[PDB]
């Protein structure tokens, strides 16, 4: 989308794998806020929007 | 009200340790109050703070 109306995903009922995200070099940005991104897979999540 | 000396005296033992226990429920400006929640949350860099 463009950023003016930027998309909005529901994300849930699902399991989550961050571990293959995390460690992707595909990302040059990567900026977590309020959790750490290795401590991504040890939690479980409600409301989950993309 | 004949007793009211030594209710007042546990009364405030009573009250001061409510306080005590009531004080852990605050964050005191962290992010929770919950020290399980910091741990399992944050990098030990910015959990130590």
């Amino acid at each position: 989308a463009s950023v003016y109306a930027w998309n909005r995903k529901r994300i849930s009922n699902c399991v989550a794998d961050y571990s293959v995200l995390y460690n992707s070099a595909s990302f040059s940005t990567f900026k977590c806020y309020g959790v750490s991104p290795t401590k991504l897979n040890d939690l479980c999540f409600t409301n989950v929007y993309a | 009200s004949a007793l009211g000396k030594l209710q007042d005296v546990v009364n405030q033992n009573a009250q001061a340790l409510n306080t005590l226990v009531k004080q852990l429920s605050s964050n005191f400006g962290a992010i929770s109050s919950v020290l399980n929640d910091i741990l399992s949350r944050l990098d030990p860099p910015e959990a130590e703070v």
